[PDB]
RNA sequence: UACUGUAAUGGACUACCGUGGCAGUGACGGGUAACGGGGAAUUAGGGUUCGAUUCCGGAGAGGGAGCCUGAGAAACGGCUACCACAUCUAAGGAAGGCAGCAGGCGCGCAAAUUACCCAAUCCUGAUUCAGGGAGGUAGUGACAAGAAAUAACAACCUGGAGUGAUUGGAUGAUAGGAAUCCAAACCCCUUUCAGAGUAACAAUUGGAGGGCAAGUCUGGUGCCAGCAGCCGCGGUAAUUCCAGCUCCAAUAGCGUAUAUUAAAGUUGUUGCAGUUAAAAAGCUCGUAGUUGGAUUUCUGCUGGAAGGCCAAUUCUAGCAUCCUUCUGGACUUUUACUUUGAGAAAAUUAGAGUGUUUCAAGCAGGCUUGUCGCCUUGAAUACUCAGCAUGGAAUAAUAAGA
RNA sequence: AGGUGAAAUUCUUAGAUUUGUUAAAGACGAACUACUGCGAAAGCAUUUGCCAAAGAUGUUUUCAUUAAUCAAGAACGAAAGUUAGGGGCUCGAAGACGAUCAGAUACCGUCGUAGUCUUAACCAUAAACUAUGCCGACUAGAGAUAGGAAAACGUCAUGACUUCUCCUGCACCUUAUGAGAAACCAAAGUCUUUGGGUUCUGGGGGGAGUAUGGUCGCAAGGCUGAAACUUAAAGGAAUUGACGGAAGGGCACCACCAGGCGUGGAGCCUGCGGCUUAAUUUGACUCAACACGGGGAAACUCACCAGGUCCAGACAUAGGA
RNA sequence: CUUUGCGUGUCUAACGCAAGGAAGUUUGAGGCAAUAACAGGUCUGUGAUGCCCUUAGAUGUUCUGGGCUGCACGCGCGCUACACUGAUGCAUCCAACGAGUCCUUGGCCGAUAGGUCUAGGUAAUCUUGUGAGUAUGCAUCGUGAUGGGGAUAGAUUAUUGCAAUUAUUAAUCUUCAACGAGGAAUGCCUAGUAGGCGCAAGUCAGCACGUUGCGCCGAUUACGUCCCUGCCCUUUGUA
RNA sequence: GAAGUUUUGUGAACCUUAACACUUAGAGGAAGGAGAAGUCGUAACAAGGUUUCCGUAGGUGAACCUGCGGAAGGAUCAUU
């Protein structure tokens, strides 16, 4: 490869984006809490968008 | 993959076969895969023949024949069409047409 | 052959004398990011790679060499010398060896406290008493192994048991005691006064085109920035980039890099392939090497000891012309092979027994108002080519040919 | 005359090329010549004689395991090439001109040295091919064929031919519940139902049969033979299309033939490039763009350009009135 | 019906030739048009439409004026030509397709165009039997770019429109070039066809040298072929 | 029984020469692969327009060409 292909844009797309903060939502349980809510509701595809 | 079981040579239990000239190409082929037509034929056709039996002299006579052995190099016989060429299934076949 | 020397045997060494010794089954030499083994990792069997490191040998104390004392050292926490580093000097000289325990510099991707004590375990001594950085206890410690919090249950919309922060009342993380532990602290195990309602005491780490489980979602970027182990995404509508939301996988862990093992029947003894895919020497002779045709007491009946099971299967004596020298071994050509047996350290490994609360572990425990306590208490056993021994009729070498 | 697709270089009245009879020279053995023979392979075609050697067949001969396969090591090994003598007809790498072509150091043509042939050494490789190692066993038939052997009151004259059996050769056809990736295969079968004996070789594609070292060679080169870096495919066998200056068929005046009438030339109309301009709106560019967009545009059409208007901005929320 | 006759063929499918007949190539000429497609063309045919653009200082809309027609020069479809089988002036007499709420007879005025006053027509009725032109007959012209050729250019008279200048056309007089059968290339076409000669309709207030139909006059030469340029089906080779 | 001393052996260390091993500079020469697009041909794939290919030899800007002997992996399994 060209050794002078410039370094200019470095960082073109990170800086360029628009920020935006996390949404504050309840926590979700852990362990065996976690394996008790996904056991029940797939017995009573998983991801399916509008 | 081999396109003959024969390879076209026809030669078995040699190593070294005899050589022959092309008559038109001038070509070394092997005597074995030459290609050979021994073609007889009267010297004066057919049609301009009768005028030798009008005009000669004896009662009747036989008008001899030419005699000679064509020899071909496999290019020379499929350009000036003696062989052409065939399909997969009837390339096998080894007889006489025109017996 | 004969001295010499040694604790003794030896070309160990010295005189003379002979011309041998090793090698194609790999001598001699080179490489090792090589101390050897007991062992470790690796989920059929066969294997492949690792073993500096708990035990047993070996070698070394900066590099080589020499030596005293002693039962024992070619000793280095003993000495003498040179070489290489380096300390103090009043400049004449003197002293030094952390690949012991901490600690520091330097090399590096890469590694802990200049701590307390002989109480346990053992050792040394003139020894019941003294000493021990051997050894043990604590600190640092996501190198690693084991167990398992982050919620559970009620009444009060989907109705064919799950949701719904709608309120509702029912154990240790933590902080400090008590006793216990400890050589002296400390941790564990007990029991204690406080100690959760977005249980704010808030679980993260990688992914969501395929392989690979999980979104034809919504903004920004426009072969740019970047992703991407491989195939491939991005050139203005991106199922892969940069974000948000939702979902998936594993979970107190999870991703990455290097080496290694399986997958690899892609090193093939078990077990590959060689007409055209990688690959049959151009062709014959040929020495080792490897492999070699058939054939030499087989059949039968009568016992004997065992034997599984509602006579089979083992082993063994006789009789069809079958030794003897004696009172168990000598002869049967010789081995390999197979069988049983000896001897071979434990730890590790498999494994018998046992509620360390379970478990990884450990080698302990278990009964019981009885007291010279009992279970004449347990801690089994296997495993460890060549070598020694032995029963045997085949197979295969090998020997031979009174 | 030669020669070619067509011509030229070349040879020719100091008589070529063609006709005939000789003589010399050195090559090469046509037709017969075959899915025939012999040979370890390379290879070996005229007659006759001499010299050894080999297989198969036949054998109520003989020895009695003497065997198979082979690291080292050894013999032969086409063509080209080398070294030293002979021989040198034809052909003919190089070279020379003459053509062809944009060029043509090539194909085609005319001369033509090494070489080709032989004795004496070397060399040691070839698509040296059956691209299938060598012994052995067993698997399946039919008809040919070469060699030998036995039989038949066989047919014609010791032999040729007919019919039938046996081994040993080169093969061939047919077929498989045998194999294979398939092409194909009596071996490539008897191999996951995996072990008769043994030699050599291979582990993605390049780098590379290169570098260096060794050893053989008079040289040319042979045998042995790496790495750094590089790369996601190289490779095999068949299938479907398309293509072929390959074959066999059938077709068309959007193709020729035989023709007829034209365009391309002239001026003019009209479309498209460009060049121009404030604007000369814009699509389509081989047949299948270009008197085409039903496109013969004064304004309108109108997309273009320099200017000027109107809101013909529903409705929701809100000030202002 | 290829009927009949004779040939041609496994005489099966069907060909050729002759006679008959209005007609014997499937009787001639068209419409209709499969499966696959091509990154063919059309967002400028659309109230067919996703997305993007812009939305009042407009790319919406509409009004005045210009432009698409602007010319050192290439390329493509057409028209008229180069003459005497002709041009010109007189006379003779023949088509079919249309099309009109505008198509236009009849009478007067005017060289012409055209105008003016009546008049028939919702059309086999009226225009119209559309007296079309190549053609025919009788004269002058004489091979001269001439009277072939009618571009280029000045000046005048009418017509459509609200407006004609870059001239919408139609007339009248002049002006009188190139071009003497078209270089290399290459198009269309087999019988009422080619070619020539007009006419009508579409777009249209006005404008055809254009296209789509219609007749009239009416030949030459094949009835085969795979050489060129393509096409269809087999066997064959492919990197 | 001291210092000193004689001759032996054990023998560190240093130096000369040589060889072997392993890193490493070098004017110039000449490979391979990578770019990402250039210049000149047209060699191969179809009978690729001179069939392709092998061994060896010579020649030429370059692919390549021609001589001699082979092979079908050919464009022929085939005719007294």
């Amino acid at each position: 490869g060209k050794v002078h292909g410039s370094l200019a844009r470095a960082g073109k797309v990170k800086n360029q984006t628009p920020k935006v903060a996390k949404k504050e939502k309840k926590k979700p349980p852990t362990g065996r809490a976690k394996k008790r809510q996904q056991f029940n509701r797939r017995f009573t595809g998983p991801n399916a968008q509008t | 993959p081999t396109k003959r079981r024969n390879g076209g040579r026809a030669k078995h239990g040699r190593g070294h076969s005899a050589v022959v000239r092309c008559s038109n190409c001038g070509r070394s082929c092997p005597k074995d895969k030459a290609i050979k037509r021994f073609n007889v034929r009267n010297i004066v056709d057919a049609s301009s023949q009768r005028d030798l039996r009008e005009a000669s002299v004896y009662n009747t006579y036989t008008l001899p024949k030419l005699y000679i052995k064509q020899c071909y190099c496999v290019s020379c016989a499929i350009h000036s069409r003696v062989v052409r060429v065939r399909s997969v299934e009837q390339r096998k076949v080894r007889e006489n047409p025109q017996r």
